[PDB]
């Protein structure tokens, strides 16, 4: 788990910068191979213990995941600060890929949430919650390879309890919430089915951000009132019917990633058939 | 606009 910083060679050029830090692309030497990857690096402005511990809890995440449908990590490494060193997605998030390449048909997108759903099946099965799933967080390998990421405020779940209960709320993506999230900071893997509900309507939406002018409070009230967001234009009438089950009030009666994945197959094959 | 504090 632990790197080398002298097989690490980081590029000047930044690909992107959070309140963590920064994120650089890089190569690190393997045993005869050369591999491209994706740094994220922690701002050493200030002394703060807390980013360390969430990198490093992130990290004990990712090194337990193994499945094609999720960013792999290489390992972690201590030099000019704390790094967590992951295989390089090279199309980059799927929100801006999407905003940048309009053409991209209904069937390259419906293949790319049907990985997303694979990946979530594994997670489901892995007894892990990931609570921060959007179109963000889904990198591109290739045009036709989706893989998830950003595991910040991810969760293996206790072995006595099928949900995590957060003990005060922080700095969440409420418009990504489930009510049970928002109502009784409760996430279970059925919480992470709704937020993919959300997922599905970015992707067809070419990476338009949901609920587009309103505060989460709005949006709160809004979905308390029985209303959810319109179909996408040009969206199957079968992925948008596939959405509002995702957006099920009652997580009791909400389906897990294995119905959902399920769903998604069949109907994948039979836009494949025409 | 994406994170919300409470
Ligand atoms: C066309 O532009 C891109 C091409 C490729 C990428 N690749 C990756 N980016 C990040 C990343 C970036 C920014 C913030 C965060 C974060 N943790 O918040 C993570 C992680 N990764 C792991 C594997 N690959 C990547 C990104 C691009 O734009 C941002």
């Amino acid at each position: 788990v632990y790197l080398d910083r002298k097989l690490l060679t980081l590029e000047d050029k930044e690909l992107g910068s959070g309140n963590f830090g920064t994120v650089k692309k890089g190569y690190y030497q393997m045993k005869k191979v050369v591999k491209t990857v994706a740094v994220k690096i922690l701002k050493n402005e200030a002394n703060d213990p807390a980013l360390k511990d969430e990198l490093l809890a992130e990290a004990n995440v990712m090194q337990q995941l193994d499945n094609p449908y999720i960013v792999r990590m290489i390992g972690i490494c201590e030099a000019e600060s704390w790094m967590l060193v992951m295989e390089m997605a090279e199309l980059g998030p799927l929100n801006k890929y999407l905003q940048q390449n309009r053409h991209v048909k209904d069937k390259n997108i419906i293949e790319l949430v049907h990985q997303v759903s694979m990946g979530m099946k594994y997670l489901e099965e892995s007894n892990f919650v990931h609570r921060d799933l959007a179109a963000r967080n889904v990198l591109l390998v290739t045009q036709h390879y989706a893989k998830i990421s950003d595991f910040g405020l991810s969760k293996a779940l206790r072995a006595d309890e099928n949900y995590y209960k957060a003990q005060t709320h922080g700095k969440w993506p409420v418009k990504w919430y489930a009510p049970e999230c928002i109502n009784y900071y409760k996430f279970s893997s059925k919480s992470d089915v709704w937020s993919f509900g959300v997922l599905m309507w970015e992707a067809f939406s070419y990476g338009q951000k949901p609920y587009r002018g309103m505060k989460g409070s709005e949006v709160t009230a809004m979905l308390e009132k029985g209303e959810r967001m319109g179909c996408p234009a040009g969206c199957p009438r079968e992925m948008y019917d596939l959405m509002n089950l995702c957006w099920t009030y009652d997580v009791e009666n909400r389906p897990g990633f294995a119905a959902v994945e399920l769903r998604l197959r069949n109907y994948y094959y039979d836009v494949v058939n025409h | 606009e994406v994170y919300e504090s409470p």
